[PDB]
């Protein structure tokens, strides 16, 4: 039956999550008496979808697909928190811990490198009202934090920094400072992304459900030099539930 | 924007880069090895082949 | 050396710090710039001095620098062999007081916590005080290059380089 | 005017005290009996309101909390900095000798 | 960048106004707006002094 990690190493299995079978199509009850927890929740990108940037405004941009660069490193995994039985019978997600961020870079038509933090950072993740069973009609709703794609120690190629570096463009020692202020004076950028969660596949017995998930976020403003881009993210996951 | 020969290239049928653009406008698309990229390295090669067979 | 001698005198004279500082030529403060030292250029870095660091226009005047305690202090001036150089300001003794990090995480010295300030006598700025920490800091950047002065920098299209004299 | 959040907050009390709610946790082995148990809980239960909320995280001993009395007058607090707190931060700042 | 809209003219008793167009063969070319018959209306003057259509 079960792999060991000489049987994955190296064959891409690492960055998917589990599956269940077809034949999973139960439902897992909820007893709003008991506390729970997601012991496991991880997430899978399959699709990263940018949105364009018009010089028209006129008429509505699109999310355009892009060509991953980083290789089989953007999957988030082993991330687990509380599950809250709320008073109206919806469940609550609030995720504590795990591996939940990945840097990814995506390349667009043409070029354009697009890297994002992709993260559920934080993630508090709502069920609808009375949800008595989990089923494959369940879905969570939420929100994350999106930090900074690079944090406050981060220089860059000029040795600039918020929290370490030159605070100006020494190579030019005599410029006027004013044009170069946003360059020079780095922002440590904090926004909130949105996720869904579409169950597909629920084990009654084991606790464990799979589904389709599509988030958005905004990828990496490079400390507030440049407008970040809107991002989607599509992909599935899987997520073990366990009485705690 | 002063482009000669592009359009020749997309008169007969060359619309794409290897970068994933296309000249009407689309994403995604892959366009094999004719796109403007090839069709400009089949045309220096075949320079060379030229250079080289005049010398003979 | 000079300037502070004259300065010296009127003081001594009973001339008011302003000035003081306003009978400093602008041709002699100028002198005691480094963007006129002519080792301070390169190579490859072709044309006038004014070409790098601008046209200059103008004295600002002579910057004084004090902490919170109300003590001057004095920034540590480029030596020509640095293309670049850390600004670090100490009192009258040579002991440091006052500097910009570059790691903020232990920082001791930082303007923002030793409540530097700049005041100006003589030059356009004769009489003015700065005391928010970016233009405090900007002009101590300034002061590591001896006397601050304005430029056109837009004439000649100039990018903030320092280029050589003809006596280089 | 954009503004160096970092730089900015040197000139507050985060340049003066250890600051219960952005400090990285080195800084507590400033003073005796804070490092690293103490500094631990501290910064595990931040941020405070005030610096005596420091005395109401639970479990604390007696002892302990007659060590944090004695050093609230080495502590501040000040609105918590995403750029300080982030990244594991507060635990590792990339500062090492 | 972008298409601004098309412009409508109009006088102050409200009827619509049409530029003269430039013909290719001029490098530069006079302000003139006349109704839907081509009658004239408005323009931009060159001497003001007996100026009689000037938009203002
Ligand atoms: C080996 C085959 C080959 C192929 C498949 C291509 C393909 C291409 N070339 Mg390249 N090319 C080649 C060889 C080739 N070329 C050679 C040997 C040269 C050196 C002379 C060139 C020099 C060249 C240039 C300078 C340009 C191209 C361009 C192009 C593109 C548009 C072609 C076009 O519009 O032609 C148009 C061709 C005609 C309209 C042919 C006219 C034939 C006349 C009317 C015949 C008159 C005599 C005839 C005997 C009359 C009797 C006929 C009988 C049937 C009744 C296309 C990607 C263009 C481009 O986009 O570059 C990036 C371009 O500007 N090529
Ligand atoms: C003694 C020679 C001499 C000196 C000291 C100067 C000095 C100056 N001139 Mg004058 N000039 C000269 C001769 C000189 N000039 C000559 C002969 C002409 C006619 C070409 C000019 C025409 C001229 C113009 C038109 C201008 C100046 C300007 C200037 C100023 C800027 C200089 C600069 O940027 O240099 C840059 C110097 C270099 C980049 C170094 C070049 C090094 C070469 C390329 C090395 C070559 C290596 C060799 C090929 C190796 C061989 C290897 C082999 C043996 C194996 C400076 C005051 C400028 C100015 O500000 O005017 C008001 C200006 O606009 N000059
Ligand atoms: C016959 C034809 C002659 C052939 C000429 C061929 C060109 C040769 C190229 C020489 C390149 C040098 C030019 C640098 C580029 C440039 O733009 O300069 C351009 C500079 C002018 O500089 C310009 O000034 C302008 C305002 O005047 C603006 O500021 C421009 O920004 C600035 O670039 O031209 C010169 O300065 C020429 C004089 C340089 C004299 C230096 C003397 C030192 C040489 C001794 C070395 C001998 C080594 C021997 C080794 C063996
Ligand atoms: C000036 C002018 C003119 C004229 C012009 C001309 C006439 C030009 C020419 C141009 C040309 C005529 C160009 C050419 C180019 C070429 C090239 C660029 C080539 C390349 C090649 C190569 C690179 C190769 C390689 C090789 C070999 C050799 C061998 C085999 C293999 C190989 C492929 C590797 C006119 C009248 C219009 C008027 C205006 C001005
Ligand atoms: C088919 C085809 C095509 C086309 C093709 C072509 C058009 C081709 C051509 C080809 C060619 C165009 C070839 C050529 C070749 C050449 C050669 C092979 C040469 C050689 C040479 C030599 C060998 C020389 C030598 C020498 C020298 C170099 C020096 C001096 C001495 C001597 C003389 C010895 C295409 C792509 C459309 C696609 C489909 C298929
Ligand atoms: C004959 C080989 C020529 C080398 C081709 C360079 C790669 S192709 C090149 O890629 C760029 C970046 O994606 C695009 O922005 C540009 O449109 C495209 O032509
Ligand atoms: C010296 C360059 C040789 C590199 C050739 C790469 C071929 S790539 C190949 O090309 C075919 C013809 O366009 C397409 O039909 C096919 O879909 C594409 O994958
Ligand atoms: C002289 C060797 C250089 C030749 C490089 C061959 C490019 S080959 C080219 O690659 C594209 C992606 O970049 C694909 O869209 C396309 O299917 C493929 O034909
Ligand atoms: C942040 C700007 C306010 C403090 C003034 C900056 C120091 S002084 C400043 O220095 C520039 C070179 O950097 C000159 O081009 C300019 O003429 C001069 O005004
Ligand atoms: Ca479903
Ligand atoms: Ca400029």
């Amino acid at each position: 039956q079960t792999l060991t990690y000489d049987d994955i190493v190296g064959t891409g299995l690492a960055n998917k999550c589990p599956t269940l079978d077809d034949t999973a199509r139960g439902a897992y009850p909820i007893d709003s008496s008991q506390t729970y927890r997601i012991a496991r929740l991880c997430l899978q990108p399959t699709t990263f979808l940018v949105k364009e940037e018009p010089k028209n405004k006129r008429q509505e941009a699109e999310f355009v697909p892009t060509k991953l660069v980083t290789r089989e490193t953007t999957s988030l995994d082993q991330i687990q928190g509380e599950l809250k039985v709320n008073s109206d019978g919806s469940l609550t997600f609030v995720e504590e811990d795990g591996i939940d961020f990945q840097p990814v870079t995506v390349q667009m038509a043409g070029g354009e490198r697009i890297p994002l933090l992709f993260t559920v950072k934080n993630l508090v993740a709502s069920t609808q009202p009375n949800v008595t069973s989990i089923t494959t009609s369940t879905d969570f709703k939420g929100e994350f934090n999106v930090p900074s794609y690079r944090t406050a120690n981060f220089l860059d190629p000029k040795g600039r920094g918020l929290a370490s570096g030159y605070d100006s463009a020494i190579a030019l020692p005599q410029a006027k400072e004013e044009e170069l202020a946003r360059a020079n004076v780095k922002r440590f950028s904090l926004t909130k992304g949105q996720i869904s969660l579409n169950v597909a596949k629920v084990d009654g017995r084991t606790g464990e459900i799979a589904g389709t998930f599509e988030s958005e976020q905004l990828s990496d403003d490079d400390m507030g030099a440049h407008e970040p881009h809107e991002v989607k993210i599509q992909g599935v996951f899987y997520a073990s539930i366990e009485p705690a | 924007q002063g482009m000669f020969v592009l359009p020749f290239m997309a008169r007969l049928g060359v619309t794409g880069s290897w970068s994933g653009w296309s000249i009407t406008g689309e994403t995604g698309i892959d366009p094999g090895f004719w796109s403007f990229e090839g069709v400009a390295l089949a045309h220096i090669v075949l320079s060379g082949l030229l250079f080289l067979a005049a010398c003979w | 050396q000079e300037i502070n001698r004259r300065v010296q005198a009127s003081l001594a004279s009973g001339a008011t710090l302003e000035e003081a500082w306003s009978a400093i030529p602008e041709k002699l403060a100028f002198y005691d710039y480094i963007g006129n030292n002519p080792a301070k250029g390169g190579l490859f870095r072709t044309g006038p001095m004014n070409k790098g660091d601008g046209i200059a226009q103008a004295w600002k005047g002579h910057a004084v620098f004090r902490n919170k305690e109300g003590e001057e202090l004095f920034v540590r001036r480029m030596p020509a062999f640095f293309e670049s150089f850390p600004v670090i300001l100490t009192d009258k003794n040579g002991v440091v007081k006052a500097d910009i990090p570059f790691r903020r995480a232990e920082s001791k010295y930082s303007f923002e916590q030793q409540g530097v300030t700049v005041s100006f006598y003589g030059g356009e700025l004769n009489g003015q005080t700065f005391t928010d920490p970016p233009t405090v800091k900007s002009y101590a950047r300034k002061a590591i290059f001896g006397e601050i002065f304005e430029f056109d920098t837009e004439t000649l299209n100039s990018d903030g380089i320092f280029r050589t004299s003809p006596r280089g | 005017e954009l503004v160096n959040v970092v730089d900015e907050k040197l000139g507050t009390a985060y340049g003066e005290k250890i600051d219960l709610n952005n400090t990285n946790i080195a800084a507590f082995i400033q003073y005796r009996g804070l490092y690293p148990t103490l500094a631990k809980l501290i910064v595990k239960n931040a941020p405070y309101e005030s610096v005596e909320d420091v005395l109401n995280i639970p479990g604390l001993t007696e002892r302990q909390k007659q060590i944090l009395r004695e050093n609230l007058e080495h502590f501040t607090v000040t609105e918590v900095e995403t750029a300080l707190v982030e990244g594991g931060d507060r635990y590792n700042n990339g500062l090492y000798k």
